[PDB]
């Protein structure tokens, strides 16, 4: 039977508290795909095999030859569209200093190699190598064609390549108007003070959040290499782009009722009054056959379109500009995401902000002196024991009760649980 | 059937005439009268896709053939097909017709469908300094628009009436 | 500029149109004609040529309702997202960006449209930047003095705190700065001078 998890018990008393005394930096990876494989059909190929009567045929039935491929067509164009209202979220592109010196912090693996003649990062090099008469030139003898992109690689890697220029130069300055320039160690600030904490812990432990930051991106080169099955989403819609493709042209061998499934063999052993009779049997099943194409390929297109769409809103919510939502942008305290390309898709890299080491105290609600109720402004009331400290609330802080954190707001008879204490007043 | 015939360098075996493919098709013959192997492969084909900047600035129209290397048809070979009929110029500018593969062809200047590779917007290298920040001074209140569908046109259909007619 | 509007417009007149086109093919029979099977025929014969056409129908009626199905997960994937963005733009200021209008959202203004909707997002975008000198914190007495709300910035000369988005310099003093810890670890404090009133 699957265990669901280790069973953990947190108490839980009145007066107990628990604030963590370390952070630890956690970058994650996200996949989803983007984009699709372009097909391309043809009516007078895959109904008739090279037979010149049975165009003439084809041309009898309805409009079954120009829907499909106007069909295939919007599907096309939907996956150009993908690709540019994702990776062109951006009118400028942005480069970076020729110095590289960010405060600590090593953007080697995310930023772009110029050693490589492929202008792709480290971290884009794993990614094009796992999710990869031949089968690519059998589907295109009998109709079934693959249609190239409009965007490149190249350029689709430029286009990761200003999206992380200026969230390391100028923040989330550079999706809402103008990219306004900003110390790096002046960004991760910014970004710390949007989940609680204050920026007094990265300007005293710059050092330590860059190294966690520096051996957090170094994993991820080995992650996503060392797991059997990592961009398996990526594989998975071209595998099944790989299967109906087979599974389609293992059906021009298939006869539905007639004598034999090569057309070039009803003409040659029947006249022309059977032959109509059993040709409608090879062209009507092969017309629903491609049917079941499109069809599937709508659906599958409507998949890719939630995804595409999913993704834009993860680089304009998570890349430009952080955000509060949680579970969206990673596992935790959302700071940065960096888009990394793939083949017919995009790598999230979200950096998160998960706490550690907490240790318990004693809380209260408010505390009283001179007569009058003491809430805290901005944290929470601790109390390692004998004395109270006011501390912040994802962050352990101890600092003395002043009257500069504190707001005096009713008695001490209303409020249930207060401790009585000495307010220091500057 | 059509196709072309020229010689295989397959191992056929002298009890196998006969040569089909991973789609059950006829890749390859033996000549009864000569006694050899022939490697049948389909004739030359592709697709043809019409560039047209439209019937209100000009006639001209560019041809982009899918699957040729220009050799099995101002010529221009992308790696989508043969474009004949556009001119590859080097400045870039915005994509106007998408042809594929970081190619767009427009209708610029004596007027002609010029080709070029896509541009992905202007460089703006931002200074980065130690101790360098930029403060906005003013404001610009803009006001854009989303075009979001909400419904589409309900329809009911009748199933005795589109079928038998009468 | 209404092309998205026009797109469900032509998508359901394409369909409209490529289901009675089909009413004059012959999917296999003589004619496309009913009254013509019935009367230059006979009985038997008549039955399998009447049986070609009713099937080639009832596979292109199939074919639209199919169509109208994936169509329409399509309109409700926007009607969920039209629905979103009129409660998170027009009940409220949201603070996803992208999400209402490019830049800061401020408000969002509702208006009806054919088979749609269309908003106008009021959007907050900065102008007019300048270049200045930033520091982390500031020395004055032995303890380092951080922005509680703010941007240390300089002038060349004199050091201000100034609005993390619009420019509005105010003298330092210990109304807006508090401190945490010595001159030590903070790495690229400069020295200066703190105010108390
Ligand atoms: C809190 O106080 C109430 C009343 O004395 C008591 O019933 C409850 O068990 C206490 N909770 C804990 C576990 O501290
Ligand atoms: C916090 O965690 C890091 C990494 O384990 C460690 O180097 C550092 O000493 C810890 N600091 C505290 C406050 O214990
Ligand atoms: C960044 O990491 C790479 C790979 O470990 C290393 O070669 C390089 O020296 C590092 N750079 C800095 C400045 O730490
Ligand atoms: C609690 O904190 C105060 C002030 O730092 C200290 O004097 C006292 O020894 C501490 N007590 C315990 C039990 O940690
Ligand atoms: C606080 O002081 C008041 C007045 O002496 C007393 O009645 C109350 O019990 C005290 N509460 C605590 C938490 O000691
Ligand atoms: C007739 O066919 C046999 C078997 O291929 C061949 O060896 C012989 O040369 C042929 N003769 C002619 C007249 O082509
Ligand atoms: C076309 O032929 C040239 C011959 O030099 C070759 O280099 C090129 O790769 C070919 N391109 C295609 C599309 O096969
Ligand atoms: C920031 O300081 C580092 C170390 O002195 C230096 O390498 C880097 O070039 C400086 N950056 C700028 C442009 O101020
Ligand atoms: C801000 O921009 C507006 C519009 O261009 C202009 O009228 C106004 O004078 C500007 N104000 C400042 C502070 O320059
Ligand atoms: C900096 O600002 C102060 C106060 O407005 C002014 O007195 C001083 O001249 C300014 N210095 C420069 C170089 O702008
Ligand atoms: C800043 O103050 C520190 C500590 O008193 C002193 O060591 C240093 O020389 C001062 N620097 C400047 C630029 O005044």
């Amino acid at each position: 039977t699957m265990s669901l998890g280790a069973e953990n018990s947190v108490a839980y008393s009145n007066n107990s508290i628990a604030i963590p005394t370390n952070f630890t930096i956690s970058v994650t990876t996200e996949i989803l795909p983007v984009s699709m494989t372009k097909t391309s059909v043809d009516c007078t190929m895959y109904i008739c095999g090279d037979s010149t009567e049975c165009s003439n045929l084809l041309l009898q039935y309805g409009s079954f030859c120009t829907q499909l491929k106007r069909a295939l067509t919007g599907i096309a164009v939907e996956q150009d569209k993908n690709t540019q209202e994702v990776f062109a979220q951006v009118k400028q592109i942005y480069k970076t200093p020729p110095i590289k010196y960010f405060g600590g912090f090593n953007f080697s693996q995310i930023l772009p190699d110029p050693s490589k003649p492929s202008k792709r990062s480290p971290i884009e090099d794993l990614l094009f190598n796992k999710v990869t008469r031949d089968l690519i030139c059998a589907q295109k003898f009998k109709g079934l064609t693959v249609l190239p992109p409009l965007l490149t690689d190249e350029m689709i890697a430029q286009y990761t390549s200003a999206l992380l220029a200026g969230t390391i130069t100028s923040g989330w300055t550079f999706g809402a108007g103008p990219a306004l320039q900003i110390p790096f160690p002046m960004q991760m600030a910014y970004r710390f003070n949007g989940i609680g904490v204050t920026q007094n812990v990265l300007y005293e432990n710059q050092k330590l959040i860059a190294n966690q930051f520096n051996s957090a991106i170094g994993k991820i080169q080995d992650s996503l290499s060392s797991t059997p099955s990592a961009l398996g989403k990526l594989q998975d819609v071209v595998n099944h782009n790989a299967q109906a493709l087979n599974t389609l042209v293992k059906q021009l061998s298939s006869k539905f009722g007639a004598i034999s499934s090569v057309l070039n063999d009803i003409f040659s052993r029947l006249d022309p009054p059977e032959a109509e009779v059993q040709i409608d049997r090879l062209i009507t099943g092969r017309l629903q056959s491609l049917q079941t194409y499109v069809t599937q390929q709508l659906i599958r297109a409507a998949e890719i379109r939630a995804s595409a769409n999913l993704a834009a809103t993860k680089m304009s919510e998570c890349v430009l500009g952080q955000s509060k939502r949680v579970d969206f942008c990673g596992k935790g305290y959302h700071l940065m995401s960096f888009p990394q390309s793939a083949p017919h898709g995009v790598v999230f890299l979200h950096v998160t902000y998960v706490p550690a080491q907490e240790k318990n105290f004693t809380t209260a609600p408010a505390i009283c002196h001179d007569g009058k109720a003491h809430f805290p402004r901005e944290g929470v009331f601790v109390s390692n024991g004998t004395h109270w400290f006011v501390t912040q609330r994802n962050f352990y802080e101890p600092q003395i009760i002043t009257t500069d954190n504190t707001f005096v707001s009713g008695n001490c008879d209303v409020v249930i649980g207060i401790v009585n204490n000495t307010v220091y007043d500057p | 059937g059509t196709g072309v015939l020229t010689e295989s360098n397959k191992k056929f075996l002298p009890f196998q005439q006969f040569g089909r493919d991973i789609a059950d098709t006829t890749d390859a013959v033996r000549d009864p009268q000569t006694l050899e192997i022939l490697d049948i492969t389909p004739c030359s084909f592709g697709g043809v896709s019409v560039i047209t900047p439209g019937t209100n600035t000009s006639n001209q129209v560019a041809v982009l053939y899918q699957g040729v290397n220009c050799t099995e048809v101002n010529v221009f070979q992308t790696r989508a097909g043969c474009l004949i009929g556009a001119e590859y110029v080097n400045n870039s500018y915005e994509c106007d017709i998408p042809i594929g593969a970081g190619i767009c062809a427009s209708y610029q200047t004596s007027q002609s469908i010029i080709a070029y590779t896509m541009s992905l917007g202007a460089e703006n290298s931002v200074a980065y300094s130690n101790n360098s920040i930029a403060i906005p001074t003013n404001f610009t209140i803009s006001v854009t628009t989303e075009i979001l569908p909400v419904s589409m046109t309900k329809t009911s259909v009748d199933c005795t009436m589109y079928i038998c007619g009468d």
